């Protein structure tokens, strides 16, 4: 099914309200950009634009094994292009070139002359599409990336749909009809027209603002399959949520209301309700974010009660939120706010709260029990049950309650209330009145023949959140049977007292003379709101469990918190979704079933570990209490004073990161390379499986003492006679082994991925020292597949990557950057350590299963959707599945498996502006091993003076060291033991193999016994080949005799255009016989199976040939490097008209063609002038016409040396031929097939 | 490096032939380690020219000596000298040597050899005391007639009333045509000569000499 | 086509001198030629490496140089050890010719030759052979051929020359010449006389004795 689908891009002047650059007031006026498409080929006749279209994403639904073509027409002023996600293409629109400085390979991207189509021709196949067990239809997206500032001012995102067919058989007629949800961000400050500022940044959804956005529909209870996609490329965020229904998949019930600032989710919604649905934002100012929408109605189509009645009450309870005082200790500037001043009120705050109370005495305030306040009541009920809750408000100000998740509520007695209110939203509650709510659970509480053991739901009030959060109204809901008593679940309730009414009474209750605050200062409003964790801090919350009980762990949270929170319990690894992980972030409205086992106690000081909290002196201590030879591992730390650069960025930056070492003394670091590029400016890469401890004797040399934290310290109750804490703070020159035993339960099922990845950090200074650079990852596997001592496994290649923010203020080294011998300098962005598109080293096998460990930590602005461009990665959930949805999350780290069938350079995406503006591209390269060819020196393409060395002597040249050359001078003699010869490759191509031979002088068979290859890229960053494992230093064995030729391959290839070889071990004399063997990343210089003489002779055609009675000199007979009588090719006569046609059956770009002479009769032949043609239909003739005379190259030095007509520039069209003009004695040409089958 | 030791015999006798060889201890040789040469003072290297050059060829300009058949190959150097006809042509200070290739201690070790002469008829000694009139010639040339002594290891004894020193040396006199020249002449007073006759105490039982006294 | 000779063959001069020996080549050759030092009774051993780089540890007396066709061996310390045979030899395959050998001769003291007459022994008569040795005392130079006349006929070439060290006190050499002659000519003349002819003697003297 060929899809003729076209696209266009234009700019409009519209405000999306109907039906010199200064703000104007009501609805203002601006210019907004939108895509417009013409289905027909008239470009002038367009179907009318509906008032509900706006910026709604143009979908492109596709089918497997079907070709799709997309075009675009330029109606703007600047060139743009389209960028794809997860689709294999051929770089025609990638938009990010590299260090070539060559002619127009793909330099048409930012070049769009008026018009042009520039079709892409995508291809979907079995690997490109879903499988049977995969979801019925997945989703993609597309966005331009060639233009940075224009896209940040346009934000014109598109959507894609790719999956199998199914519209041919009997399918439900609910698919397509063009429904999709997107989000956008508006700004035009740096537009082409462009215009102190007074211009804020706002967002728009589906291209409609202020009520002009329809789309909210209700219909029958049909399983509609609609996905929601969204992305953010700008700083700051906004609250967005949905009310209608939760996201339910298959037979596992998930009630997740996952509506995040950024979301790429493939799921469906269930449209059970008939009516209106609402999206709300947590912003007080209604002018900002006014996307309220009314209802548009259309039709999509045409377990027993038992007595569980309990009493629920409400009463106030005053609590001192800081029972412990630590004011005298003024060690870390903490006591600046502890001294009375403009805004010091105190700690006694009174407000009516909600919690259970068994009895109904109500004479005075009695003191309830410790650790059981501030929490809400537990509620247990059944389907269709009756239950009465007594509700009361101490203050005259009305509070109200409204259940969540419960839809079946009918008016009492009468269907319509005669009063002036016809809904349950505003029902007055007298301070002491009695009122109940009729609830009835739906029928999907118990599925067919599978009554669930237990499930997770929870409710609260959803009527007066602008005020409910000021009063702390939360109620737990336990809903299931025996398969509890201890109820001390941690909660986040931040006290918003500015909205609380009792503050206005506190004003005179606490301050007799408020003349010094004026009550109009915003700083008191900002300070008044204090952060609390379940109402108890300063060593006041505890918990304790043990083994062999029928009970599960439960943890809940309510509140969006305006940011992200990171809380967890070190030491105990909870099971979240059958995956074992330590550090889980806190996202609002989430609830799961979990159980944690009590295995090891241990007291270590720690906090809530948030970026901005834990500063108040909160510990939240758990205190669970009770009811073969190993591999030496070392971690070091050193500072490298290395500024990143001066051109395209004295100031100097020293960074200290975790390393790996060999022994206690700082003599040998065991420096490695290739496969262990992971270090960079990151931590070390540790391979460990089981039973081997890490006796890391961490000790710094550096210049100042600091500390190291394993993040998995597993010790028994050591330090007896009192549980004193760990001092840590490793000073230089000390011995302290941090060593712990890996656990067997931290290894997944064999059918699952066998190796799991975690990380470690330093707990003392996350933002002072860890953000200075000391962050280190770790890796733990299971079983034993890394056999032998060093593990030549060649199954999976393993790297990892990390994101963070580096600032100069975080480092300690501000004032001494002078070597101690406007304000743009304040804004630095950390990308793996190095910037300016020059971080290579991610080399990987072309065709093999490869496992990756995504990792990312740090602040808020260091997590975002990142994936390798143009690939397909997925994770197996106990079955074969294929989904490419996995992004960066704090702490949540898992393993992914993928294999790229294609080759070439790719690019790391950047979906955040502040980092794409830094100039980040940590690209990677992949090779093909099949290449075997000398790459410039054995055949003498290189020039003379481009090779230089120390000293030169008459009648001695080392260049003669080419292959199969001997006789007199075949080396260069020098008394000094070692030597160095530098040859440049003129380009950074791939290097695979190295070969050598021995020479003969006098009566000796000279050679080189052993040597090592070393290389670099610019002569200032020297590094050698330290791959293949099997020992840190390996010695390369040389030849054993004069005629010894061998073949060897480097498993990690060498990436360099320069190379210097240092023969340390030499045979008597400084023998110099070097032969470089190489290739390019294309790998398109091999015969296409034509070596087989069994191939058909009718597959090769021509104009004419040697035709006579003895016509056996066929053109295909003249094959390169074949022994035989008269084995050459001669035309019918001495005419230039004869060509050498070949079987094409596809369009190809020429790379190189070789031609040889014939070895018969011993006569030299050579060719001076010739020509090369090109045709597509046998009519036209267009070639590489340059600078007057067509580019001509001269070859055929003798009758025997072959020459390859490597045609770098594109000689297009489906016909390449040659015509020999110059000739000696008689025409006799020998040829060979070259190239590949691709594109 | 590698030491060279000879394994064979050097005494020639017409009627039979033997085999000559030289063997190293470690085969750190190549396929071109073959040459032969001996001593010729103030002359060539055989007597006017070298035995062979050209690496592995027995030929210089004429008279191709292909008769020098080579047994075994590669890491061993050997060639047989025809003792049936060359005879005096095969008498010199032999060396087993080859130009080494590592050149780090000594480029060319050398053999030692020994004094070699042709096998003549039976020798003997028979001196007669020169008359007083002969001594009255104002000189006294006393030389013990040492010529082709058998066995080769022999010691010259001097007894004339005074033990001279430094005249009983071992000079490397060049070989004559089937004879080795050797003579020790020392000036002694006439009075000491007449005390007793000087007798060359060669280790030869059947030798007999009479004493003639003249006054 | 390499044909080289060696010049000179003998020399003697004063002290504190500095001379150079060279060999004429045929055409273009390399600097790597051979130089073995052989004193009278020592195995010829090389002292200069490749004639291009002086070997470490070798004394400063020997210093070789030269390339292409010319070669120069410079001496820096003079000793009477001048008795040493050199050989200009090239390392190559094509037909080459080396030097002739430079064996110097030792000078002595001018003295009147001492007459000596050793009568033939009776063992020569009783054994049927003829071995008459008539050694001359105080003779100079080494080019001194003992003359035997039969019927006023000269006999030249029949006497070999011996080359050895000059005696410190006697200044004589080891001369052992044995005239291989038939018994018929030996017994034809009853009395053989050994006459001494040099510049200081005019007429031979022949006197009889008892056999
Ligand atoms: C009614 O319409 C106009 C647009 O025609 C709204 O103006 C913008 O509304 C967005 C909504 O998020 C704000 O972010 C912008 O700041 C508004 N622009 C200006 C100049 O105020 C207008 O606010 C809408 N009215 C309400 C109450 O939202
Ligand atoms: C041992 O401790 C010292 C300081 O406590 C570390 O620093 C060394 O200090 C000495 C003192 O004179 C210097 O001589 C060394 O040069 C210093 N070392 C370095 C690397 O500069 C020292 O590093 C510690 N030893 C080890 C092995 O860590």
């Amino acid at each position: 099914a060929i899809r003729r689908y076209y696209l266009g891009a234009v700019e409009l002047s519209w405000d999306y309200r109907q039906s010199g650059a200064l703000p104007l007031g009501p609805s203002v006026l601006y210019k907004k950009t939108v895509f417009v498409e013409f289905t027909d080929q008239l470009f002038s006749v367009a179907r009318p634009r509906p008032p509900w279209m706006g910026l709604l994403g143009p979908t492109i639904q596709a089918e497997v094994y079907d070709t799709v073509v997309v075009t675009l027409k330029n109606m703007a002023s600047h060139p743009v292009s389209l960028h794809a996600v997860g689709v294999s293409f051929w770089k025609s629109s990638e938009g990010a070139e590299y260090e070539d400085h060559t002619s127009q390979r793909e330099k048409e991207d930012d070049k769009v002359l008026p018009g042009k189509s520039q079709t892409y021709v995508w291809q979907v196949l079995k690997e490109n599409g879903p499988t049977a067990s995969d979801p019925p239809c997945l989703t993609y997206s597309y966005l331009s990336h060639v233009d940075l500032v224009k896209d940040l001012n346009s934000g014109l995102i598109g959507a894609l749909l790719v999956c199998r067919e199914g519209s041919l058989t009997r399918e439900r007629t609910q698919n397509l009809h063009e429904f999709v949800l997107l989000f956008a961000v508006f700004d035009e400050g740096k537009s082409w027209h462009s215009a102190a500022r007074a211009q804020p940044a706002m967002h728009t959804v589906n291209g409609y603002v202020n009520r002009s956005l329809p789309g909210l529909i209700g219909c029958h209870k049909k399983s509609v399959y609609w996905h929601v996609i969204g992305m953010g490329t700008s700083p700051e965020v906004h609250s967005i949520f949905l009310e209608g229904h939760t996201f339910l998949v298959r037979h596992h019930r998930q009630a997740s209301l996952e509506i995040s600032p950024l979301t790429f989710l493939t799921a469906q919604t269930f449209l059970m309700d008939l009516g209106q649905f609402l999206l709300f934002c947590h912003i007080s100012s209604h002018h900002h974010g006014g996307m309220e929408a009314h209802v548009r109605v259309e039709s999509c189509a045409e377990k027993h009660p038992k007595t569980w009645v309990h009493y629920i009450a409400a009463e106030e309870e005053d609590w001192d939120y800081a029972p412990l005082v630590l004011a005298p200790d003024d060690r870390s500037y903490k006591s600046q706010y502890l001294n009375n001043g403009p805004q010091r009120i105190g700690r006694k705050y009174k407000k009516v709260r909600f919690m259970a109370y068994t009895d109904e005495t109500f004479k005075t305030r009695e003191a309830i029990q410790h650790e059981s306040g501030i929490l809400g009541p537990l509620l247990y009920g059944e389907v269709g049950d009756t239950l009465l809750i007594i509700f009361k408000n101490q203050a005259s100000r009305p509070y109200n309650i409204y259940p969540h998740g419960i839809t079946d509520v009918r008016p009492l007695y009468s269907r319509r209330l005669p009063k002036g209110v016809k809904h349950l939203k505003d029902f007055p509650i007298l301070p002491g009145e009695i009122f109940k709510y009729k609830w009835t659970v739906t029928v999907e509480d118990g599925p067919t023949k599978s009554d669930p053991r237990c499930l997770t739901r929870y409710y609260s009030s959803f009527v007066n959140m602008e005020r409910d959060l000021a009063s702390g109204l939360i109620g737990p809901l336990l809903i299931c049977y025996k398969e509890s008593d201890k109820r001390n679940v941690i909660l986040f309730s931040v006290f918003d007292e500015n909205r609380s009414w009792y503050l206005t009474e506190n004003i005179q209750r606490f301050l007799p003379n408020p003349a010094g605050v004026q009550l109009e200062d915003p700083e008191f409003q900002a300070s008044n709101i204090m952060h609390s964790i379940n109402g108890y801090v300063f060593d006041s919350l505890q918990l304790s469990v043990c083994l062999h009980e029928v009970a599960y762990w439960y943890i809940l949270s309510i509140g969006a918190q305006t940011d992200f929170l990171s809380v967890f319990f070190s030491g105990y690894t909870f099971k979240h979704k059958m995956v074992y992980e330590d550090t889980l972030t806190l996202f609002p409205f989430s609830g799961e079933t979990v159980f944690m086992s009590m295995e090891n106690p241990g007291l270590w000081i720690l906090g809530c570990h948030n970026s901005d909290f834990r500063n108040r002196g909160m510990t939240a201590l758990l205190k669970v209490s009770s009811c073969k030879r190993t591999r030496h591992y070392f971690i070091a730390a050193v500072e490298q004073l290395w500024d990143y650069g001066m051109s395209e960025s004295v100031p100097r930056f020293k960074k200290v990161v975790f390393r790996e070492f060999a022994d206690g003394s700082f003599t040998q670091p065991s420096y490695r390379g290739e496969l262990n590029k992971h270090l960079g400016l990151l931590g070390p890469y540790i391979r460990a499986e089981v039973e081997d401890n890490i006796m890391v004797t961490f000790k710094n040399q550096a210049s100042r003492p600091y500390s190291f934290y394993s993040s998995l310290i597993s010790y028994p109750d050591d330090q007896e006679q009192g549980a004193e804490p760990r001092h840590n703070f490793v000073q230089p020159n000390e011995t302290r082994t941090y060593f712990w035993k890996v656990q067997h339960h931290m290894a997944p099922t064999e059918d699952e991925f066998d190796c799991k990845a975690w990380a470690y950090f330093s707990d003392v200074d996350l933002e002072k020292d860890v953000h200075s650079g000391l962050i280190g990852p770790l890796l733990i596997c299971r079983a034993n597949t890394l056999n032998a001592a060093h593990g030549r496994q060649v199954t999976v290649q393993e790297f990892a990557l990390f994101f963070t923010i580096f600032d100069e203020t975080k480092s300690w080294y501000f004032t001494e950057n002078v070597e101690r011998n406007l304000k743009e300098n304040y804004r630095f962005h950390a990308i793996n350590g190095y910037v300016m598109d020059t971080l290579p080293g991610l080399v990987m096998a072309q065709n093999q299963r490869i496992r990756w460990y995504l990792l990312s930590m740090g602040s808020n602005e260091n997590i975002h959707s990142i994936h390798f461009s143009g690939h397909v990665f997925s994770v197996r959930k106990k079955e074969e599945y294929k989904m490419a949805v996995y992004n960066l999350y704090p702490g949540v780290f898992e393993t992914v498996e993928m294999l790229p069938s294609k080759v070439g350079i790719w690019r790391i995406e950047c979906l955040i502006g502040e980092h794409l503006q830094a100039g980040m591209s940590t690209t990677f390269l992949v090779y093909s091993k099949k290449c075997q060819t000398p790459l410039g020196m054995a055949s003498g393409h290189i020039r003379d003076f481009q090779i230089t060395a120390s000293g030169q002597y008459g009648q001695w040249a080392p260049k003669l060291a080419r292959l199969h050359y001997s006789g007199s001078i075949n080396a260069w003699s020098t008394k000094e033991p070692f030597s160095w010869i530098k040859v440049d490759l003129l380009a950074p191509m791939i290097i695979h193999g190295i070969k050598t031979q021995g020479a003969r002088q006098k009566f000796s068979s000279l050679y080189i016994s052993q040597f090592i290859i070393m290389y670099s890229l610019d002569g200032k960053k020297w590094q050698t080949y330290r791959g293949n494992s099997t020992g840190t230093l390996m010695v390369f064995f040389g030849n054993v005799d004069s005629s010894g030729i061998k073949h060897n391959i480097f498993n990690p290839p060498i990436i360099a255009r320069y190379i210097r070889l240092h023969p340390t071990h030499y045979s008597i004399r400084s023998t110099l016989r070097m032969e470089l063997m190489g290739c390019d990343l294309n790998s398109c210089s091999m015969p296409l199976g034509m070596e087989s003489k069994a191939i058909s002779d009718a597959q090769i055609t021509a104009s004419s040939y040697f035709t006579n009675m003895f016509a056996t000199w066929s053109p295909s007979k003249a094959r390169l490097h074949l022994q035989g009588r008269s084995n050459a090719w001669r035309p019918q006569v001495n005419n230039p008209k004869e060509w050498l046609q070949v079987d094409f059956q596809k369009t190809m770009k020429v790379t190189g063609v070789t031609t040889q002479g014939v070895k018969s009769l011993l006569t030299s032949m050579y060719v001076k002038e010739f020509l090369i043609s090109s045709s597509q239909d046998g009519h036209q003739w267009t070639l590489f016409f340059q600078n007057g005379k067509v580019k001509v190259f001269q070859g055929n030095q003798d009758s025997f040396t072959p020459v390859v007509n490597s045609l770098d520039p594109p000689l297009l069209t489906r016909y390449l031929r040659i015509h020999p003009q110059s000739w000696v004695h008689q025409i006799a040409l020998r040829m060979e097939v070259l190239g590949c089958e691709a594109q | 490096e590698v030491q060279l030791v000879e394994s064979g015999g050097g005494v020639v006798q017409p009627g039979r032939s033997l085999r000559l060889s030289c063997v190293d201890s470690g085969l750190t040789f190549s396929s071109y380690g073959m040459h032969w040469v001996r001593q010729a003072p103030g002359a060539g290297l055989e007597w006017v020219a070298v035995i062979s050059y050209d690496g592995n060829d027995k030929y210089y300009a004429d008279s191709v000596k292909g008769r020098f058949a080579i047994s075994r190959d590669n890491a061993k150097n050997t060639l047989y000298l025809q003792m049936n006809s060359l005879t005096i042509e095969d008498t010199a200070v032999y060396y087993c040597a080859k130009d080494l290739i590592e050149s780090n201690i000594a480029e060319a070790f050398w053999g030692q050899g020994t004094l070699v002469t042709v096998s003549s008829k039976g020798p003997s000694v028979f001196p007669l005391a020169p008359c007083s009139r002969s001594t009255s010639e104002s000189t006294a040339a006393l030389g013990c007639l040492v010529k082709d002594y058998f066995p080769e290891p022999v010691t010259v004894s001097w007894n004339s009333g005074a033990l001279t020193s430094g005249v009983h040396t071992f000079p490397a006199v060049l070989q004559s045509s089937g004879l080795y020249s050797l003579s020790s002449v020392v000036t002694v007073p006439s009075s000491s000569l007449g005390t007793a006759t000087y007798t060359c105490n060669v280790d030869h039982k059947p030798s007999n000499t009479k004493v003639d006294k003249r006054v | 086509d390499i044909q080289m000779t060696q010049s000179p063959s003998s020399l003697s001069a004063s002290v504190g001198d500095t001379v150079t020996i060279a060999c004429r080549a045929s055409r273009d050759i390399r600097n790597d030629l051979a130089w073995y030092q052989q004193k009278p009774g020592k195995a010829p051993k090389l002292l200069i490496y490749a004639t291009s780089r002086l070997q470490s540890g070798v004394p400063s007396r020997f210093s070789g140089s030269g390339s292409f066709t010319d070669f120069t061996l410079t001496i820096n310390s003079l000793q009477p050890d001048d008795s040493a045979t050199y050989y200009c030899l090239q390392d190559s395959d094509y037909p080459l010719t080396f030097g002739g050998g430079t064996k110097v001769d030792i000078k002595g003291t001018v003295a009147a030759p001492s007459v000596f007459i050793f009568p033939p022994s009776d063992e020569q008569l009783k054994s049927g052979t003829a071995s008459v040795v008539c050694l001359l005392n105080n003779f100079y130079p080494r080019e001194a051929k003992v003359q035997w006349k039969v019927d006023n006929a000269l006999q030249s070439g029949n006497s070999q020359e011996s080359v050895t060290e000059q005696d410190s006190k006697d200044s004589t050499y080891s001369l052992s010449s044995t005239l291989t002659l038939s018994k018929a000519d030996y017994e034809k003349h009853k009395v053989y006389a050994c006459e001494v002819t040099h510049q200081g003697l005019s007429s031979p003297v022949t006197k009889s004795f008892n056999r």
